[PDB]
DNA sequence: CACGTGCTAGCACGT
DNA sequence: TGCGAAATTCCATGACA
DNA sequence: ATTGTCATGGAATTTCGCA
DNA sequence: CACGTGCTAGCACGT
DNA sequence: TGCGAAATTCCATGACA
DNA sequence: ATTGTCATGGAATTTCGCA
């Protein structure tokens, strides 16, 4: 009882004077239009806002109304708030209310061969005992290569890529951290190829999303195949390879063979309008094509987004969380913003960690 | 006619045998007619068998209006015949003895011929492993015919890897 | 070549006549803007259709594209689209594009134990050898009772119901339609005490909501009271029973506990606004309370809802669908259309089947 | 004072030893001081630890202010003193010997009291099984005094189960 | 014993 | 009355299956 | 024969203290 | 050998 | 020209992880 | 150090055949 000053009459800043706030059993109390209330002192206050909180580690609102069962006291949500800011518990536990940023539409690769994109769909249904397939797909084209392999590693991803750039070389080839991708055994066969590796942000596919789009198509059509019928799906991926490569996307009006060659090979349907126009007057339109091809833009920020600042306090969604255990690691510092959409992070282990905010939400208080 | 296009004819035959490198003993070429873009495939014999295993990888690619050969073997069976029906590919021949491709294709197999010796007892039985190398030479290589490289023809691009 | 007396200048409906329709080859062609394409027959045009799809299996616009590279003839696409629709394996396969229609909001209970809304939560942490936990929430107020069990059985939950209905018996008993709640020993035990057994759609755990929900708020709280400890629960939930009933909504203002007694109990911050009031003064503001409740409206529909029509063809989800198997069982009718987001249909083996919506597509052409 | 709520008093008290239905030879019995509301816990012993067990499961429920019991030796523990004041309930006795709760409660206590015997030499060994239904009808029986049942008192609302 | 409904396990790779 | 500050409420986001 | 739900915390909105 | 990243297995219940 | 029909394009929905 | 993507099929919109 320290600001008592108010039985006295006396005016403390941020106390309504309306109010008289008598005295009874030791506790300064408030008649209010609720009831009437008990007001604590500045000091026990924190003790109190802790004791009815840890209830349920209830929020900012829930966590009041219990207070504002018994007491009052002048701008009670923000002694509430700063213990939810400080309580490590909710704060690793509690899901965000707040929305990623909007998502970057990367300009498509400039030409072929600019960028790969590389993925490893399985396991699999055991076709000829092979159980995976690695997905290679040209950026700017869609052209795509399948490569049956007997497991997800660095031996057959390069046996494959060799095979592959036995037609050309690619600039940088972009993939998951997956375990064959971060081998330090593949990081050397790329630099002997003077190969840039590009890996998308840990636990976050949509950054694989052309391999992984592709690797629906790939499913989804190998599915339309082994309908009512075993599924081997080995004798049938160079099938699935050149149907879809030949495949028309609406949007743009092209198939990834086309962007890829300007001229439809000898598949059916095939398309002949450039008949007439010698190969230069034919691969000349092509890089007019190339050029003019539809690209998605950004779309609407939510109207609760957030957005990566520097020095903003962060977490990182734990990976694989137990049963009965927090999602959220302890909360880090944003280092660099890469952009709108990635964060270098102080990681909690405590390395730098290149992350989507997909992966992050931020700090509440 | 109409001008001459990448695909139109793929120009095949076979080099060997050869130093057994990792147990390959022959090499399957394939050329483009008009680009002249070279695919190569070291098989272990100079059979249908093993061609169609190769032409199978390449038809995953690509395909060819008409694959143009010599009339070895392994060119000229039922098999081979069968599959390239069942493709829409045409096949043609050469004449026996008196072979005849284009100038373009005439010095590209001989490119890749010489460009294979080199490697030959230059580099002992070691030339399996450099098979996708000789390949990636002999498709950056600046025409003087056509002011072009097959890369450069067939992709429409400069290559990141030129010669 | 039967309707052929276009190239006799004669006027075929549909075949626009500005251009000239010439022979070459035996094929009737006809130069278009696009170029010069071939008019088949119309005896030919679903083997043409049909063979073009078959590629990929594509879809309208990327089936038409291929068959346009070649031919022209009256509107393509109704040829087209009829084949699509008669194709089994793109229609068990394709993904849908219309979203369901907007959620019910069914209203709440009108008092305590009218319906109850019962769960399986787990298995979990093996904590005193208790595996699963039986969640049941009343539907009007909240209450939740939480049960620890060995096993998600008969045994168990009417074991539980038992010692929970010596306190009341409830009119109606909701849950999803898992072993033990489908059980003819459970239904007994229901109809024993002339209780309604009420079940969720299949593959529907919206509908089951209630128990959901405080799904997890239980294992929410749970969660923030094992951090940096071992996952032992057991112990734990009378304490989370407590906090949770006692934890108010900020929506309705009020504890779950408050909903079904209209005073707070001995525990912490607990309210005494109606210490007043004689009890009935209290029961009777009570029942005041109850219907007063905030109650959410069905959202809006999205633009590209569907709904369920009688007779309307439409597909159930492959409940388990093994790897590169179809999604979509094949098409089925509706007969009875409960509400618009439940229907009837003819079960594919062959049933009648009770759905929701989210579980269906309608059937495209 | 002010007007006689539920949860204010919690009346306890045993009932036993009983027949060994399935093996439990007592009774914790709970009613609530306004309502008449009341609990029945079998337990296979009055003592505090069987009676803590009881009212464990109570507690997780509601909890009243005051638990109001007997001098008997289960509710007169150090145990059960200790688990008192973690709670926050307040216990309170009758002085011992000369028993005293209220009306309503004296009442109740008979009415349980008696409506056990019926199921006593009425029903075997077998009372343990229907000691649930024995709560229920106590529970929806209608009160003179009070124009209420414990049921619509507790919860304000018709029992789906009336008698 | 396989099926249906409800649930969460688990394994591969390279470091 | 009207103003500035404080308290309330709104609400889309995400997690429960 | 059935039907989504609600704690959450910044942002918006409404109410309050004082003239 | 456990950890990280990438993946899909699998088990319980009652009929 | 302007009309009605046909062809095109738009696009949110869902699946790939 | 990095970044979502595109086939899909009713609905909307733009183009075409014919005056
Ligand atoms: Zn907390
Ligand atoms: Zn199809």
């Amino acid at each position: 009882a320290e600001l008592d000053q108010l039985l006295q009459g006396h005016y403390i800043k941020g106390y309504p004077k309306q109010y008289t706030y008598f005295l009874e059993d030791g506790k300064v109390k408030v008649s209010r239009p609720e009831g009437v209330k008990i007001i604590p002192p500045q000091s026990d206050r924190q003790k109190i806002v802790l004791q009815a909180h840890n209830l349920a580690h209830t929020g900012r609102e829930a966590t009041l109304l219990k207070i504002a069962n018994l007491y009052w006291w002048p701008n009670m949500r923000k002694d509430v708030v700063k213990q939810l800011g400080r309580c490590q518990q909710c704060l690793i536990t509690n899901a965000s209310n707040k929305a990623s940023g909007p998502i970057l539409r990367p300009d498509r690769p400039q030409k072929p061969f600019d960028k790969f994109f590389i993925d490893y769909i399985g396991p699999l249904p055991p076709s000829q005992g092979y159980l995976y397939v690695l997905v290679v797909v040209d950026g700017m084209t869609g052209f795509t290569w399948l490569y049956p392999t007997k497991a997800p590693s660095t031996s057959a991803t390069v046996k494959s890529l060799n095979v592959l750039t036995s037609i050309a070389i690619p600039k940088v080839i972009h993939s998951d951290q997956g375990a064959a991708f971060t081998s330090s055994t593949f990081a050397e066969w790329a630099k002997e190829r003077g190969i840039h590796l590009e890996f998308s942000t840990p636990y976050h596919p949509q950054s694989s999303g052309k391999v992984e789009r592709k690797n629906s198509d790939i499913k989804r059509l190998l599915t339309k195949l082994l309908v009512g019928r075993p599924t081997k799906w080995y004798d049938l991926l160079p099938v699935v390879q050149l149907a879809l490569n030949n495949t028309y996307s609406p949007v743009l009006k092209y198939t990834p063979h086309q962007l890829l060659f300007g001229i439809d090979s000898n598949t059916p349907f095939a398309n002949q309008d450039t008949l007439d126009l010698t190969r230069e007057e034919e691969l000349s339109l092509l890089q007019e094509i190339r050029t003019s091809l539809y690209h998605p833009s950004t779309p609407p920020a939510s109207s609760r987004s957030w957005s990566p600042v520097v020095g903003q306090l962060v977490q990182e969604r734990v990976a694989r969380p137990a049963s009965l255990r927090p999602r959220w690691h302890k909360p880090s510092t944003v280092l660099k913003v890469l952009n709108p959409r990635t964060v270098v992070i102080l990681d909690h282990l405590g390395n730098n960690r290149t992350v989507s905010i997909d992966n992050l939400k931020p700090t509440s208080h | 006619d109409r001008p001459q296009k990448p695909f139109d004819k793929f120009f095949i035959d076979y080099i060997g045998p050869l130093p057994p490198s990792q147990g390959y003993l022959y090499v399957l070429v394939v050329v483009d007619g008009m680009t002249g873009f070279t695919w190569l495939y070291p098989t272990k014999a100079p059979s249908t068998s093993a061609t169609v295993k190769s032409l199978n990888v390449l038809t995953s690619i690509a395909i060819p209006k008409v694959i143009h050969s010599d009339q070895g073997a392994a060119f000229t069976s039922s098999t081979f015949a069968e599959w390239a029906k069942e493709r829409g590919i045409h096949l043609e021949f050469s004449t026996p003895y008196h072979p005849q491709s284009s100038g373009k294709v005439e010095r590209k197999n001989s490119d890749i011929k010489r460009l294979l010796t080199k490697l030959l007892v230059g580099r002992p039985t070691k030339w399996y492993d450099l098979l996708p190398v000789v390949q990636l030479a002999l498709n950056n290589t600046y025409s003087p015919v056509l002011k072009y490289t097959p890369h450069q023809l067939l992709f429409g691009i400069d290559s990141n890897t030129p010669f």
